[PDB]
């Protein structure tokens, strides 16, 4: 009983807040616009059974947008290196990862 | 040299607490017909030294009945809360310049009241559950209107920033457009901070303390120092938001001596309320904020939304 | 008197706008710059750090797109000091 | 951070007036000057006994009228919106309903405390 | 199907309407003492509360009970007079006054002329000290605490009256049965009329505090009324009357000196 | 995910398990239900400001609206078993077993 | 109508100027010439970056320099 | 008589005269002789942290100007 | 360990849920859920919700001190647990805390953890975004756009808090 | 020696803390209270002298029995005075509270408050004058004033 009025009666109740792609007060773009608008164009009209499979990659791209699981497990495996070989001795830091660089502007 | 500051902050606010028990009760002495202290330094300069060594050296009487831990802890967050919401107060410089302000100063007082609450509660005493339940009714009936009128007054503000405050009265004070707002949030500050004619908490008549009664000295000394920093901190505040003063950004002197002589002519207007008037009844207090204040103020809340919007005149919020 | 002077705000709130519209082009050159020279600085030394690691694989995005992907706080701010992080991550916040 | 170091000096020297308050002066403990306080007549019952509220439906109705100082607190800034005749319909339909909801509350004797 | 566990389940009620099974409410009980700034010094309210609504107010007393009245029947008429300055310890020649008159009474001797004109005068003198202390301690108790100390200044001005004229601010022990015991000293009525031209001012002041005020009228407008018929059956007497619109007063109806 | 959820999450978990088994008291478990949507308002609103999806920064002042909404609600179903019962405790509520 | 606006004025003048300041906050916006002139002003702020445009050749009404006399002006709010 | 409060209020004038003005002066101290940086909004934040990134001394207050160029 | 200022605050947070959770007595619960609701305000405030985190504040503020007046009024017996007096609250608190704990170890000897989702163990400042938001804070805005956009969120809302009134006015009559 | 002149020097200051701000508290009995009412009055006023009221005995410093102690009311004040805070003292105002008075002989009073706590300085009269109260107030500062505390905590 999805009883759509909003189409019907032409009223837009709660369609804006619905996704972060719609238009947002002042432009203010989300953090994962891009991804979110290509996994929506890309699975627009085609159905779910057909959007789970054929969509996927974009869907992956935008959920690894949301949550950066794949990047901070490789800032993990990269830190996680650092301190090893930190521990070690068998590494030191340059000197714009420790302060001393004249930093851009 | 941060904490310099705080320092600079928070010491002279405990002296002027500190005298301010003198100015209260020389100013109340003349206002009826007496005098105040005079004998103890000269002209009483050298009482209130006299009431902080001695309250600190009286035995502190923890109760047997007292739930102890929170006991303790109802001064000392009486004293913590009564310090820290005078630092987005611009002095023409707040210690902290917050974005948001008003509403850490709101939140603050809402934060409070959990000192003469569970002050009344820990001490396990019928007048001090009298005067607990008596700061809940009192505290359901000011917060109510507290907010409303805070938030009409911002509306020819922009924002909820403290120091832009100044700059929105540049020219008029904020209290010719806003005076029913102004008189209201003066009795909805009243209410709040436990003064008369709407102390019922610390009723002399009809309880005997209300909720420091047991609270001996040393800890009723961190009650009676957080309600008089809350008094100085709230006309701080009242003129900050009606009666905001010139500003020149050489000389803050000028804006210094400014808002100081005319909050302290607001706590000698509190010294001369509290000398003046009989008490309400605590439902009256609460008949009062609910029926009368209310409604008024929803209708200047009506009103000075739309009326920025009617003439042109929506302040910046930058 | 406040119709009058929130008016004459309004209008010097537009010059400090149009001052910083008139600034931003410079500041976002600089800020691509920025973040290009942090994530090259960051990458010349991933290959250093991963090096005896095997499988691993230098600059590998972990993205099926092509696209450029704004850095994040951790990709740029990850290898440096905690001092660098704190004023970078929570400066504007806890300041004041 | 400056908030954090002014806050814990404020519980620090709140709590160090408290603790040279309680160690400094000479405890004479017995077990009448720690009695309850009933104006010198020893307490009937305890004062853990339920103090009944007649407010109690002012008491819920602070709850229902403490969020509009959530809901119309943004009303500084939602005047800075570029469609102004809608979120001043909406604003005045929000005091609105508050004031008719407080008129109710009068009107059936709400605002009234019991007995 | 009726088990062990289904056993003691009776059948619900016809209407659904069970019978309130009424707990007792339990009034908590204040002990609204005798050390206390409201109770005047000496008075031990044991009242019930329904948090703070007024259930029962038991007011005992005898915590000044001095047993007067029976060392009253050891002493004689005149070591018996001042007793009666300390029991209405605000109004005291008026006791004195009232004594004298039981003594002469019962004596079968009336006063020298002069004598009941001071009497008189000494009583609405005592008058304006009782009143003093009850509209400016009322004031106190409601939260009003400046007019009293602006009247406790006629009050001492008065007292002065008091020891001028017999040599004691208090407790007098000046109208005796008989007539008073010593005459005016010179120039104390001149002081009287010097006192009595100015304290209209401050009747005036005090009212201008308090009787049109907003505050103290909503603590005293629909609080304490008392019916007539009620009054008479509790045997109220004086203002307790007259505020109910009974018009007695003995100064009227049964005059004395 | 990031290492804060992990907590907001417990925080969501330690409250429910708190409401769902009761200690013969019902004000402790109103107050559970109102540490719920604390846990539930923190949560929705790190994920927002977060992911800068500015739009919804509305949500969780309406959320805290429903919430109070109901918490209120809660408390006017408290007095009447409160009147009925000289306690609210939740073993007296145990008329409709018949 | 006056006497019952004048018994509501005797016994509840709070209500009265509450329910006089709330009508005037209702009708007035809506009689008012400078209603428009707030949401000029309001969409005459402004926030983000003016983000130009490619030119393709025929946008005679579009400037090429913020000095053109061409674009949207405020000198309606500089005299106002 | 009545202006032996004016001692004690004055007193109390100079306790509330010596927190803002030390204030003040403390902003004058560790900002190079002029007023602290006000970072209301997150652009004066990013053109503060530029003032510090360029000064060269890791001071945001330390200011450069057309003597810094060419 | 200041960089973990959110996370430390978060574990504040969740102390101050085994805490009211353990159900002692809602003057203790309501003070576990003043501490809880105090440390999310600044959880949720280093993300940029400074509005957002004040409202949450202060809101249960004022809802406590109402459940206060409550559990003094009703919910009141003559020994309050404060969380000793049982030896389930304080079994269950206990549990609590050292299950918190517990996780922490975990979490920041492995720098991950998987309960039923996967969480990272480093601090939460690597996930915020790089940019600035210019002359506004976009909360802020956001919650300015209530009036703007959110029309239909407003009449359900101002009607859902209105026949609450009227609701709670109908139950608490008693005839 | 040095750590005498410290000593000293502290139990003046301590002293002087004490003596000048007493706090009495709202407790009179019988006739002397209106006395004690009028020695809080404009014309002798306490206030300048530091001494100001104090409804609870947590948070009083002297109890001035003003009135007559009855057998009824003894051990109300007995709990009023265990409730004071050391160091804690007591006034006797009048001829009943210090020896019994004018109900000496009677069955129901008793005779002088020094059966019930122990007394400090013993104003009498009945009642005595304001003046005179104030006399008494003022020599118990005196009394107040050359206490030894840390003297005698110094050399024991
Ligand atoms: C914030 C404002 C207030 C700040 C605090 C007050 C400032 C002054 C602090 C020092 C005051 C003097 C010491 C505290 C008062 C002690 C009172 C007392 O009874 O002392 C007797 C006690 C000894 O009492 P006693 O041993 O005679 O015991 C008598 C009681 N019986 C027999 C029943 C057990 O002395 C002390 O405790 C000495 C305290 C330290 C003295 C100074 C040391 C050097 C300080 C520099
Ligand atoms: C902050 C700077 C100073 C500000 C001024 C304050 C300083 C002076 C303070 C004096 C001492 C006060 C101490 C506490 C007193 C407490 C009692 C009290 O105040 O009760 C409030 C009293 C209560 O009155 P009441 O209690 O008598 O009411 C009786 C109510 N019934 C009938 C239900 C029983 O008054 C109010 O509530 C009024 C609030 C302020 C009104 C402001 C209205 C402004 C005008 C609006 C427009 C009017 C015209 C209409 C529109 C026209 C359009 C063209
Ligand atoms: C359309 C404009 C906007 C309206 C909505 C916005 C309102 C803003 C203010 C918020 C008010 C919230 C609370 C209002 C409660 C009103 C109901 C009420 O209280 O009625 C009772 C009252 C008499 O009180 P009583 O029942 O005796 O109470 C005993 C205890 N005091 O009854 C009365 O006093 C009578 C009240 C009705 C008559 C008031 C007449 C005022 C006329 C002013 C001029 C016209 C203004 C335009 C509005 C039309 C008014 C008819
Ligand atoms: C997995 C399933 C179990 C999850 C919780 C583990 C700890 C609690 C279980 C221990 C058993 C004791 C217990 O909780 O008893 C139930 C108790 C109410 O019982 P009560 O009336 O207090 O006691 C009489 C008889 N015990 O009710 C309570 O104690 C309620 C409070 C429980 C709060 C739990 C919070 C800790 C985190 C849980 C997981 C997340
Ligand atoms: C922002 C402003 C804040 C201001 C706060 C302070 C306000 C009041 C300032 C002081 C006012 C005057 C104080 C007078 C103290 C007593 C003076 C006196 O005469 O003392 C005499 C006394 C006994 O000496 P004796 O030997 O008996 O004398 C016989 C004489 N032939 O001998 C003694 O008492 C011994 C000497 C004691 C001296 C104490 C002086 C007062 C100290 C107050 C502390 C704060 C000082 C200011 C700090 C900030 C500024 C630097
Ligand atoms: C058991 C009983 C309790 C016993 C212990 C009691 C301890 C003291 C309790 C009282 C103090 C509670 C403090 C609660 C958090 C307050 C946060 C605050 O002050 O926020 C206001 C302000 C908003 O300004 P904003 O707009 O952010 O401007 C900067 C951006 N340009 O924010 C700023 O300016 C941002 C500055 C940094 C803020 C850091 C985050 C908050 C840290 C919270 C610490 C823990 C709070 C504990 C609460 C306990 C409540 C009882
Ligand atoms: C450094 C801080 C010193 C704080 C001193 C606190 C003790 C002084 C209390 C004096 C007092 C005041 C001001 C007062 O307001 C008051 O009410 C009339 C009193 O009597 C009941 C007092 O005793
Ligand atoms: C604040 C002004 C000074 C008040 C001093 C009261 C000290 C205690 C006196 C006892 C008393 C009280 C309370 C009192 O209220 C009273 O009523 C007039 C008395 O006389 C019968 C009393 O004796
Ligand atoms: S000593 Fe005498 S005058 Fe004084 S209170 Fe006692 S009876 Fe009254």
């Amino acid at each position: 009983p999805f009883f759509d009025v909003q189409k019907k009666l032409g009223v837009d109740l709660d369609h804006w807040m619905t996704i972060q792609s719609a238009e947002q007060p002042h432009r203010i773009p989300a953090r994962c616009h891009a991804f979110e608008k290509e996994w929506i164009e890309c699975a627009h009209g085609i159905g779910s059974i057909r959007a789970e499979k054929e969509c996927k990659i974009e869907f992956e791209d935008f959920r690894e947008c949301l949550l950066r699981q794949k990047t901070m497990k490789r800032l993990n495996a990269i830190k996680r290196q650092r301190d090893k070989l930190i521990k070690e001795g068998k590494y030191t830091p340059p000197p714009h990862h420790s302060g001393q660089e004249d930093l851009r502007p | 040299m941060f904490m310099i500051n705080v320092l600079t902050l928070i010491i002279p606010i405990l002296l002027a607490v500190a005298f301010l028990t003198l100015v209260e009760r020389k100013v109340l002495g003349y206002m009826q017909f007496r005098k105040g202290p005079n004998v103890v330094g000269p002209y009483g300069l050298l009482q209130p030294i006299a009431d902080a060594i001695k309250l600190f050296i009286k035995e502190p009487l923890r109760p047997a009945t007292s739930s102890i831990s929170m006991f303790i802890l109802a001064p000392i967050l009486a004293l913590t809360l009564a310090l820290t919401m005078w630092i987005p107060l611009p002095m023409p410089y707040p210690l902290i310049n917050m974005n948001l302000g008003v509403l850490f100063m709101l939140a603050m007082s809402s934060l409070a009241v959990y000192s003469i609450l569970w002050s009344g509660w820990a001490s396990n005493s019928k007048y001090a559950l009298i005067g607990a339940l008596r700061a809940v009714a009192q505290t359901i009936s000011y917060e109510v209107t507290l907010a409303i009128i805070l938030l009409s007054v911002l509306l020819m503000n922009g924002s909820f920033t403290l120091s832009t405050l100044i700059i929105t009265q540049e020219q008029v004070w904020l209290i010719f457009p806003a005076w029913p707002l102004a008189m209201m949030w003066f009795i909805s500050t009243l209410a709040e901070t436990n003064r008369a004619p709407f102390d019922l908490t610390e009723g002399e008549s009809e309880l005997v303390s209300g909720f420091n009664v047991e609270y001996a000295a040393g800890p009723f000394a961190l009650f009676f120092m957080a309600e008089y920093a809350n008094i100085i901190m709230m006309n701080i505040f009242t003129t900050t938001l009606f009666l905001g003063a010139f500003h020149n950004p050489y000389m803050p002197e000028l804006y210094t001596i400014n808002f100081t002589i005319k909050s302290l002519l607001l706590s000698i207007t509190f010294l001369w309320i509290r000398a003046s008037y009989p008490r309400f009844r605590y439902d009256q207090l609460m008949h009062l904020l609910w029926k009368n204040f209310l409604p008024l103020t929803l209708a200047l809340c009506m009103w000075h939304v739309s009326l920025p919007i009617l003439l042109s005149s929506i302040p910046p919020q930058t | 008197s406040m119709m009058r002077w929130n008016r004459e705000r309004r209008r010097l709130q537009i010059e400090d706008f149009e001052a910083r519209i008139a600034l931003m082009p410079l500041l976002q050159a600089e800020k691509d710059r920025r973040v290009l020279q942090m994530l090259r600085e960051n990458l010349e030394e991933e290959a250093t750090i991963m090096k005896d690691v095997p499988g691993w694989k230098v600059g590998e995005s972990v993205f099926h797109t092509t696209r450029w992907v704004t850095p994040m706080m951790g990709e740029l701010y990850g290898l440096r000091t905690g001092e660098e992080i704190l004023s970078s991550t929570y400066g504007f916040i806890w300041y004041t | 951070m400056n908030l954090m170091i002014t806050l814990l000096t404020n519980f620090t020297l709140a709590t160090l007036l408290v603790t040279i308050a309680f160690w400094l002066p000479q405890l004479n403990v017995y077990s009448e000057k720690t009695s309850p306080y009933e104006c010198g007549f020893d307490p009937m019952g305890s004062a853990r006994l339920p103090f009944s509220m007649k407010f109690f439906l002012v008491a819920i109705t602070f709850l229902l009228f403490d969020l509009e100082i959530a809901l119309l607190l943004p009303l500084p800034w939602a005047s800075q919106t570029t469609n102004l005749n809608t979120m001043l319909t909406m604003a005045l339909l929000l005091i609105f309903l508050l004031a008719v909801s407080l008129a109710y509350e009068w009107t059936q004797k709400g605002l009234e405390w019991t007995e | 199907y009726p088990t062990k566990e289904t056993a003691h389940w009776k059948p619900p009620p016809w209407n659904d309407v069970d019978p309130p099974k009424d707990t007792l409410v339990s009034n908590l009980t204040l002990n609204f003492g005798p050390q206390h700034p409201a109770a005047h010094g000496v008075l031990r309210l044991v009242m019930e509360l329904s948090g703070e609504m007024v259930r029962k107010c038991d007011p005992h007393i005898g915590l000044l009970h001095r047993g007067t009245e029976k060392l009253i029947e050891y002493k004689t008429y005149l070591q018996a007079l001042p007793y009666f300055d300390r029991l209405d310890y605000v109004s005291m020649m008026c006791n004195e006054q009232a004594y004298s008159l039981a003594v002469e009474k019962l004596l079968n001797i009336q006063p020298p002329p002069r004598a009941q004109w001071i009497r008189v005068l000494f009583g609405e003198i005592t008058r304006l000290l009782n009143h003093i202390m009850a509209v400016t301690t009322h004031a106190l108790d409601i939260g009003a605490m400046t007019p009293f100390f602006w009247m406790f200044e006629e009050r001492e001005k008065m007292f002065e009256f008091y020891e001028r004229v017999s040599g004691a601010r208090m407790h007098a022990a000046y109208v005796r049965p008989g007539g008073v015991h010593q005459d005016l000293p010179l120039g104390l009525m001149d002081d009287i009329y010097e006192f009595s031209k100015n304290f209209s001012l401050r009747i005036d002041e005090l009212e201008e505090m308090l009787t049109n005020n907003r505050i103290w009228r909503n603590r005293t407008v629909d609080i304490g009324v008392v019916t007539a018929e009620d009054a008479l059956n509790y045997g109220f007497s004086g203002v307790m009357l007259r505020g109910s619109g009974i018009q007695w007063d003995l100064r009227k109806t049964q005059p004395y000196d | 995910m990031s290492l804060v959820y992990m907590n907001i999450m417990m925080a969501f978990t330690v409250s429910l398990t708190g409401l769902l088994m009761y200690r013969s008291h019902l004000m402790s478990s109103l107050l559970c239900l109102e540490g719920m949507m604390l846990s539930l308002f923190i949560l929705a609103t790190l994920m927002i400001l977060n992911s800068h999806f500015t739009l919804a920064s509305m949500m969780p002042i309406i959320l805290l609206v429903f919430a109070a909404c109901e918490a209120a609600l809660g408390l006017s179903l408290l007095v009447m078993v409160s009147n009925t019962y000289g306690t609210d405790y939740v073993q007296n509520l145990n008329l409709l077993q018949c | 109508v006056a006497a019952f606006l004048k018994n509501v004025w005797a016994k509840e003048p709070v209500l009265v100027a509450s329910f006089a300041i709330a009508g005037l906050a209702v009708i007035l916006p809506t009689l008012s010439p400078y209603t428009k002139y707030s949401l000029m002003i309001n969409r005459a702020t402004p926030y983000n970056y003016p983000v130009p445009l490619r030119d393709d050749g025929n946008m005679p009404d579009v400037p090429s320099h913020p000095q053109d006399p061409q674009g949207p002006s405020l000198e309606w709010l500089k005299r106002l | 008589m009545w202006f032996e409060v004016l001692p004690g209020i004055a007193v109390m004038g100079v306790c509330l005269f010596i927190p803002g003005m030390a204030t003040a002066r403390i902003h004058r101290f560790s900002n190079g002789g002029r007023e602290k940086r006000v970072a209301h909004y997150s652009y004066q934040w990013y053109l503060m942290e530029r003032d510090r990134r360029v000064s060269g001394v890791n001071r945001y207050y330390v200011s450069k100007g057309l003597e810094n160029i060419d | 360990m200041m960089t973990y200022i959110v996370f430390i605050l978060s574990i504040i947070f969740v102390m101050g849920f085994v805490g009211f959770s353990s159900k002692p007595s809602p003057i203790y619960g309501g003070l576990g859920l003043i501490v809880s609701g105090g440390v999310g305000c600044g959880i949720v405030l280093n993300f940029g919700g400074s509005f957002l985190g004040l409202m949450v504040f202060l809101i249960y503020l004022g809802g406590m001190m109402v459940v206060f007046g409550y559990t003094t009024a009703m919910a009141t017996e003559q020994y309050p647990e404060v969380w000793v007096s049982n030896k389930v609250v304080l079994g269950t608190f206990i549990t609590g805390l050292l299950m918190e704990f517990l996780m922490v170890y975990y979490v920041l000897k492995d720098k991950e953890v998987e309960i039923v989702f996967k969480f990272n163990g480093m601090g939460d400042w690597v996930i915020y975004d790089t940019g600035d938001s210019g002359f506004f804070s976009e909360e802020a805005m956001g919650i300015a756009a209530l009036y703007s956009y959110g029309t239909w969120l407003v009449i359900v809302t101002g009607w859902s808090l209105l026949i609450g009134v009227v609701v709670i006015m109908e139950i608490t009559r008693g005839n | 020696s040095r750590g005498e002149y410290v000593v000293a020097k502290l139990d003046d200051l301590i002293n002087w803390a004490r003596r000048s701000s007493l706090w009495p508290m709202t407790f009179g009995l019988a006739c002397c209270a209106v006395e004690m009412m009028h020695m809080a009055a404009p014309r002798y006023d306490m206030d300048r002298f530091g001494v100001v009221f104090r409804a609870s005995p947590r948070q009083s410093d002297v109890m001035i029995v003003a009135g007559t102690l009855t057998n009824k009311m003894a051990p109300a004040l007995r709990k009023v005075y265990d409730q004071m805070p050391e160091p804690r003292y007591v006034v006797s105002m009048g001829s009943c509270a210090n020896g019994g008075g004018y109900y000496h002989y009677s069955y129901s009073v008793v005779r002088g408050c020094d059966r019930i706590v122990p007394v400090d300085i013993y104003v009498p009269g009945c009642p005595p004058t304001a003046e005179a109260l104030l006399y008494g107030i003022l020599q118990l500062q005196k009394k107040i004033k050359r206490e030894k505390r840390l003297r005698i905590w110094y050399r024991r």
